[PDB]
């Protein structure tokens, strides 16, 4: 997200058992990093290996 | 910062954006110096 | 520590008694507050 | 710094067409449009037309079809060639520099361009010298008479432009196909008859340059 | 920043961002050089 | 309605003129709280005396 130019990143690492779909879980994200970027955001895309 | 940046015949390398569509939101830049449209009149380059 | 002193710690300043507690602070968690907006506990910047 | 003054034209007759040449200095000429006008013939200042930078120009609709614009990229030089003048069409012309909101920030100088169909004449210069009963207090007061010269302008000048303290330039008087010019300046008396006094008369039209002794 | 060589135009106006240091405010405060020296929701001489 | 919620925080940041304006509203706020209190307290008394 972009709050008042500062592009906030956050992350969360865990195992899981899934073999379908998004599985069904609750676990709250932390901060990561915090970038003040200032740039307007409209799209965006993901990299793939 | 007259004694520094004015120089004789006037000292233009600051400029500023005259006007603009909408109002910039809080710290907002824009270095773009393309022509944008005043009216309905459709420029696409050319000032005029 | 466990002295009433007047302490100050990047800007959260105020009355208290410096005490070690049992609270487990996340690296991004920098300083706790309780519901009244009052600070409950502090990260030292000097020695984290 | 800035330079964009006019020259070129000296007499013109009416319905007839001519060439204007007007140096731009202080900026270059693919990062402003040179705007063309005139100077009050008559009603309100007009407008003619405007080279944008590397592009097309506008034109006055009561001139687009005679007035043209020949911006010289190259040369850092603006032309422009009229067609079907009338003697209305009398005054200075002037280039400036495109502004923000198509402002014209800088002005030049121009030149008196002159439409008659009377034909061109050197100026016959004759001073005002004060007779030798001529009487001073503290100062004197001295000119010329520039009669019989045809276009406008003429400058007068007191020793090549050197006093500046009361200089006064009059406007030409319209006589049959010439104009009458007079001047008034001042300067104090121990400048004359002590030191040496000449009018200096210089006709842009005709290029002449008159000295006579006051 | 302040004795810079030159700045930038107000509207490419540079963000100089400020981390990892330390600096004296009085000093500006006080240096008796600035034409206009007006704060907006803090004090200069507190913010030291 | 004041700058900040906490007293140290606008008496650390603002001159004298300008703390006691935002002190002010949370002087009448955190006033007004505990006369509520109050005000609720009391009644609440009268119904369990």
């Amino acid at each position: 997200k972009n709050i008042d130019g500062y592009f906030k990143i956050y992350s969360k690492h865990t195992p899981i058992n899934l073999v379908r779909d998004l599985p069904q879980g609750f676990s709250a994200l932390e901060p990561l990093v915090d970038l003040p970027i200032g740039i307007n955001i409209t799209r965006f895309q993901t990299l793939l290996a | 910062s007259n004694n520094l940046d004015s120089k004789v015949g006037g000292n233009y390398n600051y400029l500023y954006r005259l006007f603009r569509k909408s109002n910039l939101k809080p710290f907002e830049r824009d270095i773009s110096t393309e022509i944008y449209q005043a009216g309905s009149t459709p420029c696409n380059g050319v000032e005029g | 520590k466990n002295k009433c002193v007047n302490f100050n710690f990047n800007g959260l300043t105020g009355t208290g008694v410096l005490t070690e507690s049992n609270k487990k602070f996340l690296p991004f968690q920098q300083f706790g507050r309780d519901i009244a907006d009052t600070t409950d506990a502090v990260r030292d910047p000097q020695t984290l | 710094q800035v330079q964009l003054k006019q020259s070129g034209p000296s007499l013109v007759q009416p319905s007839q067409s001519l060439s204007i040449t007007c140096t731009v200095s202080g900026f270059s000429l693919t990062s402003y449009g040179v705007h063309w006008v005139r100077q009050s013939p008559g009603k309100g200042l007009e407008w003619l037309g405007v080279m944008w930078r590397g592009g097309n120009t506008d034109y006055n609709a009561a001139f687009m079809s005679r007035l043209s614009i020949t911006k010289d990229n190259s040369k850092s030089q603006v032309f422009f060639k009229m067609n079907s003048l009338q003697t209305d069409d009398t005054a200075i012309y002037y280039c400036a520099k495109n502004g923000g909101a198509h402002a014209m920030d800088f002005w030049g100088q121009g030149t008196s361009v002159t439409v008659s169909s009377a034909k061109t004449t050197p100026p016959s210069v004759y001073p005002l010298a004060p007779g030798s009963a001529a009487q001073t207090n503290s100062m004197v007061t001295l000119g010329c008479l520039v009669k019989g010269y045809f276009p406008e302008p003429v400058t007068v000048t007191w020793n090549s432009g050197s006093l500046s303290s009361g200089v006064h330039t009059f406007p030409a008087v319209l006589q049959s196909d010439l104009y009458t010019l007079s001047s008034s300046v001042t300067v104090p008396s121990s400048t004359w008859p002590s030191e040496t006094v000449t009018c200096n008369v210089a006709h842009p039209a005709s290029s002449t340059k008159v000295d006579k002794k006051i | 920043v302040f004795n810079a060589t030159r700045f930038a135009s107000v509207y490419a106006w540079n963000r100089k961002r400020i981390s990892n240091c330390v600096a004296d405010y009085s000093v500006l405060y006080n240096s008796a050089s600035f034409s206009t020296f007006k704060c907006y929701g803090v004090s200069p001489t507190k913010l030291n | 309605g004041a700058i900040s919620s906490v007293l140290n925080d606008i008496l650390s940041r603002l001159d004298p003129p300008e703390a006691e304006v935002q002190i002010d509203r949370l002087i009448t706020g955190r006033l007004q709280s505990l006369q509520t209190y109050v005000t609720q307290q009391l009644i609440r008394a009268a119904e369990i005396r």
